[PDB]
């Protein structure tokens, strides 16, 4: 009958679509662009791809930082655009499932709820934790999800369907940081990538040529002795550059945050640390179900490296299993699509009547 | 949850098996218990009577080697929902084809069987 919408608001990319579809229909930058100056660039503002393209006359703003909404005026713009321009629906006709970052502030959960009902007049809505949706998408109720996107990286242990908040940890290093780092080390070869179009080239190099070394220091030596690891990348004009040990040095930063000057533990240690904060009786299950999600976990070789690193930290008895689905850039969204599609989800939604009865605080009792 | 099948779940000692069919929990005919389609996902509830009077619960979601993402995802979620419905008294078990626990295999006195096929995914 009635079709639910699923929206995953990332710090970098928004994924939106219809519950029941196996993939989001709209994937676009989480940006709002407003007139750069105040003179004569037609509308009042732009969102997504159009904003990024018209950046020459706009000043771009990112409403979501570290997965948390920091500008509600701009977030509304993004949601308005999602409904009317990207999905082409009348929001008042569809239940809406929205995702949130682990440990999303209580006040933000209420605000998201208020906006949906009061601004967009949704007949029903729900807020789900991103990590949990990714676990469900992998067909599990227990595991530790390592979600790394554009904002920050989170390790979220989940037991029998529910996250364990006390054990959620984080590494404040993610996709943008790695693009920035690649931009930098590439200059050490004699390349300058400072403009937006240039940062886009770097991001593409990161996404297409980078990989995680099983043994870094050995990968480094391999490179210092041979041109075996070197690739060549053809720039948009025709200019060709050669990418060398930057291919594995860039993602290495995830394991060695000191590369970016951080004194934080790498993702393997953060995962192990989260598991160790959980009841000893469920740790075996967590070690055997470490699930990777998010665009920044897409580097080839990352699962083999995570298996090797976590195996070195955990007792030799523990069976270590890293689950890295090919579709993990959309795992959160897919999980949402499945959840909102279930016949048993009807009573889970916060309805218009419920919102009208308790107000935004209803979210703390319906979505936990 | 007001699902008819949830109302039937865990009322008395025994074994109950449902199959995920296009985002819904559909009961499996008792005559077919133990015959698992490898292209499907199932939810199994084993209710054991306790001396105190209340029932013991073990929920197993079985995943066929060829079941689609929506089927295995739904099976996992229905399992959490049934546990919740049963006041969190169920121990949940993920059972993958070819790697099922001894406890689970033991539910089928005759020995469980795998058969290729099943229902199509509920996506797109
Ligand atoms: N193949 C790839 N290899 C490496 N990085 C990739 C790849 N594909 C996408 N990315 C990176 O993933 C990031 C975007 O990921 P994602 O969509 O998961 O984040 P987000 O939802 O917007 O962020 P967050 O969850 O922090 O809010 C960008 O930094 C992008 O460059
Ligand atoms: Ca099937
Ligand atoms: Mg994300």
């Amino acid at each position: 009958e009635v079709a639910a919408l699923v929206v995953d608001n990332g710090s970098g990319m928004c994924k939106a679509g219809f519950a029941g579809d196996d993939a989001p229909r709209a994937v676009f930058p989480s940006i709002v662009g407003r007139p750069r100056h105040q003179g004569v660039g037609q509308k009042d503002s732009y969102v997504g791809d159009e904003a990024q393209s018209k950046r020459g006359i706009l000043t771009l703003k990112y409403p979501i930082e570290h997965g948390i909404v920091t500008n509600w005026d701009d977030m509304e713009k993004i949601w308005h655009h999602t409904f009317y321009n990207e999905l082409r629906v009348a929001p008042e006709e569809h239940p809406v499932l929205l995702t949130e970052a682990p440990l999303n502030p209580k006040a933000n959960r209420e605000k998201m709820t208020q906006i949906m009902f009061e601004t967009f007049n949704t007949p029903a809505m729900y807020v789900a934790i991103q990590a949990v949706l990714s676990l469900y998408a992998s067909g599990r109720t227990t595991g530790v999800v390592l979600d790394s996107g554009d904002g920050v990286t989170h390790t979220v242990p989940i037991y029998e369907g529910y996250a364990l908040p006390h054990a959620i940890l984080r590494l404040d290093l993610a996709g943008r940081d790695l693009t920035d780092y690649l931009m930098k080390i590439l200059t050490e070869r004699g390349y300058s990538f400072t403009t937006t179009a240039e940062r886009e080239i770097v991001r593409d190099i990161k996404e297409k040529l980078c990989y995680v070394a099983l043994d870094f220091e050995q990968e480094m030596a391999t490179a210092a002795s041979s041109s075996s690891l070197e690739k060549s990348y053809e720039l948009p004009d025709g200019q060709v550059i050669t990418v060398g040990n930057e291919r594995f040095r860039c993602p290495e930063a995830m394991f060695q945050p000191s590369f970016l000057g951080m004194e934080s533990a790498g993702i393997h240690e953060t995962s192990y640390n989260s598991i160790m904060k959980c009841d000893i009786d469920i740790r075996k299950d967590l070690y055997a179900n470490t699930v990777l999600s998010g665009g920044t976990t897409m580097y080839p070789g990352i699962a083999d490296r995570m298996q090797k690193e976590i195996t070195a930290l955990a007792p030799s008895t523990m069976k270590i299993k890293i689950i890295a689905p090919p579709e993990r850039k959309y795992s959160v969204w897919i999980g949402g699509s499945i959840l909102a599609s279930l016949s048993t989800f009807q009573q889970m939604w916060i309805s218009k009547q419920e919102y009208d009865e308790s107000g935004p605080s209803i979210v703390h009792r319906k979505c936990f | 949850v007001e699902h008819p099948e949830f109302l039937k779940a865990g009322k008395e000692p025994g074994l109950q098996i449902w199959r995920v069919e296009k985002f819904d929990l559909v009961p499996v005919p008792t005559n077919l218990y133990g015959d698992f389609f490898t292209g499907d996902a199932y939810v199994i509830l084993k209710t054991v009577q306790l001396r105190n009077g209340n029932l013991q619960y073990d929920l197993h979601y079985w995943l066929g080697n060829e079941c689609s993402q929506d089927e295995s995802g739904a099976a996992a979620i229905f399992t959490v929902q049934l546990d919740d419905y049963l006041n969190g008294r169920a121990v949940q078990h993920r059972e993958v084809q070819g790697f099922e626990s001894a406890t689970f295999l033991g539910y089928f006195k005759s020995g469980l069987k795998y058969k290729k096929g099943g229902v199509a995914s509920g996506f797109k």
